């Protein structure tokens, strides 16, 4: 449900 | 003839237009210029290179195929020369006033005995005599700068929150009141990507998204990118912003944070820096040279960053006192029953004898013994300190990007962002004019935290005002929270006799015309105002409607239609029947917004309105598209968004705009989203006994910590959040064991420094 496209 | 027009404004010659007269001049009074620091010169990349996953975006036409980034062996100095119209050269159809409607007026009033027609035609003739629409000068610029730094430094400097006497969670209690605020959408995405992560493309328009903030498309790309839109450069921003946000994250978590952090920080110093941009306004003809107004128009990577913490937490927290418990008119509008809305708060607190605080960015509104005032800060944005923009991301970040269970809706990279970085920034860091690398006093204008830091500020000048015993603001107590704040202020209006001033209001309502009896007609002799300048609006009642309903300010209105702002669209202005449009909606939105109660203005604009349509079937041309959407072709589209003036006013219009959705009740709005039961007074008195200085959250107080802690230090901090930003099995018992570690190493008072003035220091460097 959340987007979540690796996080900087 | 010659007599009656005003002759137009021929601004004097400039000699404070060329770098070295305008060096001197700040000089000779005593303001900093930086050493000018360097932008690499641009390289020519291929977008699919450096943005690899948008590839499918450029090959369908969405971007560019080359990005020009600052990568060159060579460097140069940024220059930015903004025009100033009119100038002594250039007295053109730019901030030409309206002559048309002032002969029109003298005709009216020759014509009819309206009681308060002749002081219109003053007023409209001496504002055409006295101001000026334009862009001001370099002058009026630079001598801006000087007052700027005068409310800053000069007779009441600058004071932070701590230096006033409150915690980051001790404002925060008072923001929960003040700026009630719910959390981004369950949808939207953490902050825990590079901006271009939040594009999501492929081609299919069932799934396609992006989750980054809407810009103004035609608006200045900043540095480093003069002389280009922000069209002109997304996907310049998108690499910088990427690059700027990963570089940092990588920094923080290397084997030396401090010269990592600081080397990313003088590589991006220019995100700080911004295009001193003056101002349209309708100025005062004697101080042209005295005082323009600055926007500091922010780069383009830096107002994506910074309005990816604010506005996915701003679009889901439209709460105001006319829909919430809360003295905040956050979202406010005085149409379709607002300003009725406010009428029956005010109402109700005058007979239930109750003090009444409204604020609003740098606006403070006080009801006390009777009185109505109005009191702003001093040109608000020079009061701003960053620990001022430090405490507002401390309250996003806690009570804005939080999920249900506590843990962090941001990682360690967002947070050194949002808390460590970021107010230095855009908050006491610096400007560009011609050649000349300024130094800005507070906060730039127009930065996309300029609303949330001028309402912290107020919020600080109100809770001062409650703990001092609510003392009258024309009194010296009153006027003494200005040093006690830092924050300068000053009493705008006073609507003495308020009580009464409502009931003449009522009682003088007029039984002819416009929502009175609904004939399409002005009144011969208006009701008495209720001159509140809420937002710039003035409350009349209707006998037709049965309530208050808004009139723009009577100065505000004068000043509008004797200096009427033309299409500042480029664009819009090339497409044919657009010019003949705004002609029409120019007079119509200044009937609309209150000159329909003025006699003589609504029969001079309905005239001149009337007139330009007649002329528009003359020439055949059909502009429908254009009135029905006339919102982005007036200074006033802002409010009438789904009204057309395809079809003359008439009083239906004006019944319209003031129909409310649903009836008013104030005892059924809601309570604020966090300490529902508690009012503004209660969070003051424990505030004043000592409370709320540490937050009971582990995850809030690892933010509050991350206030006082050096850059050396981002690591080991970084390692604090990474169980609760990971949400680990048993993250809240591991960030309160890592917190608690946190706070005993803090006794070492080396590890003690500001990471703004850090971040401020790396910017300033050459
Ligand atoms: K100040
Ligand atoms: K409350």
């Amino acid at each position: 449900s959340r987007f979540t496209p690796g996080e900087v | 003839e010659d007599v009656l027009i005003p002759k137009r404004f021929r601004p004097a010659k400039d000699p404070l237009d060329s770098p070295q007269a305008a060096a001197q001049f700040l000089k000779d009074n005593k303001y900093r210029i930086l050493r000018p620091r360097a932008i690499p010169t641009m390289v020519e990349l291929e977008t699919d290179a450096a943005l690899p996953r948008l590839r499918q975006m450029v090959e369908d036409g969405k971007l560019k195929d080359t990005v020009s980034v600052p990568e060159g062996t060579t460097a140069f100095y940024p220059k930015y020369y903004p025009f100033h119209k009119p100038d002594h050269d250039e007295v053109g159809t730019f901030g030409a006033p309206d002559i048309t409607l002032l002969k029109q007026l003298t005709f009216f009033l020759l014509e009819n005995d309206f009681p308060t027609g002749p002081e219109t035609l003053r007023q409209v003739r001496e504002a055409i005599a006295t101001l000026q629409y334009g862009s001001g000068s370099y002058s009026g610029q630079l001598n801006r700068l000087l007052a700027m730094k005068g409310v800053a430094t000069g007779r009441n400097p600058n004071k932070t929150p701590k230096t006033v006497g409150y915690t980051n969670e001790q404002l925060a209690k008072l923001l929960e009141q003040t700026l009630p605020i719910n959390t981004p959408k369950h949808e939207d995405p953490d902050l825990r990507w590079a901006p271009s992560w939040l594009i999501n493309y492929t081609g299919d328009l069932s799934t396609d998204k992006s989750y980054l903030p809407h810009v103004t498309i035609k608006s200045s790309a900043g540095l480093p990118y003069i002389g280009k839109t922000k069209g002109d450069t997304t996907a310049e921003a998108l690499v910088l912003a990427d690059s700027f946000i990963r570089d940092l994250g990588r920094a923080a978590t290397s084997a030396d944070p401090e010269a990592g952090v600081k080397k990313t920080i003088t590589d991006f110093w220019y995100l700080s820096c911004g295009l001193l941009f003056p101002k349209g306004e309708r100025y005062t003809q004697v101080d042209w040279d005295k005082k323009t107004r600055n926007i500091w128009s922010a780069p383009y990577p830096t107002h994506l960053l910074l309005s990816m913490v604010s506005t996915p937490v701003m679009n889901e927290s439209k709460l105001n006192i006319t829909n919430t418990q809360t003295p905040s008119l956050y979202g406010f509008s005085p149409f379709h029953g607002g300003m009725d809305r406010i009428m029956t708060i005010i109402r109700d607190s005058l007979d239930n004898d109750e003090d009444l605080v409204m604020i609003y960015a740098d606006n403070i509104y006080i009801l006390q013994d009777n009185t109505w005032y109005s009191i702003d800060l001093e040109k608000g944005e020079a009061n701003c300190t960053p620990q001022h923009m430090q405490a507002m991301m401390y309250y996003l970040l806690t009570r804005g990007w939080t999920n249900e269970d506590g843990s962090p809706r941001y990682n360690p990279t967002w947070a050194t962002f949002a808390m460590n970085v970021a107010p230095s920034m855009v908050v006491d860091s610096s400007c560009l004019l011609m050649n000349l690398q300024l130094k800005t006093y507070g906060q730039g204008s127009g930065n996309a935290f300029t609303f949330l830091n001028n309402h912290l500020m107020s919020t600080i000048v109100v809770a001062e005002w409650v703990k001092a015993g609510k003392p009258n603001p024309m009194t010296k107590e009153f006027m003494d929270l200005e040093e006690k704040t830092g924050i300068n202020f000053k009493i705008e209006r006073e609507l003495k006799n308020l009580r009464e001033t409502i009931v003449e209001a009522v009682e003088t309502a007029p039984q002819d015309g416009y929502l009175a009896d609904g004939s399409d007609l002005p009144p011969i002799r208006p009701g008495k105002a209720v001159e509140l300048d809420l937002l710039g609006w003035s409350a009349i009642y209707s006998r037709q409607m049965e309530m208050f309903v808004p009139v723009l300010e009577n100065e505000r209105l004068i000043a509008s239609a004797a200096y009427p702002k033309g299409l500042e669209n480029k664009a819009l202005a090339r497409k044919p029947g657009a010019e003949i449009a705004y002609q029409i909606v120019r007079y119509e939105a200044i009937r609309l917004v209150g000159g329909w109660n003025n006699p003589l203005l609504e029969t001079a604009a309905k005239h001149m309105s009337l007139d330009k349509r007649k002329r528009l079937e003359v020439k055949g041309i059909d502009v429908t598209g254009f009135l029905d959407d006339w919102n982005n072709m007036s200074e006033f589209g802002g409010d009438l968004e789904g009204i057309t003036l395809s079809e003359p006013l008439t009083n239906q219009t004006l019944v319209d705009i003031n129909t409310p959705l649903d009836s008013f009740d104030p005892k059924a709005r809601p309570q604020t989203p966090r300490s529902p039961k508690k009012t503004l007074d209660e969070v003051t008195t424990a505030i004043t006994s000592g409370t709320y200085k540490d937050p009971k959250s582990a995850v809030w107080r690892l933010l509050d910590q991350r206030t006082k802690l050096r850059v050396s230090t981002l690591r080991d901090q970084a390692l604090a959040l990474k169980p609760a930003s990971s949400s680990v099995d048993n993250w809240a018992e591991a960030t309160e064991e890592l917190a608690q570690q946190q706070q005993l190493l803090m006794k070492a008072n080396n590890l003690l420094k500001s990471s703004l003035t850090e971040t401020r220091e790396a910017l300033e460097t050459i």
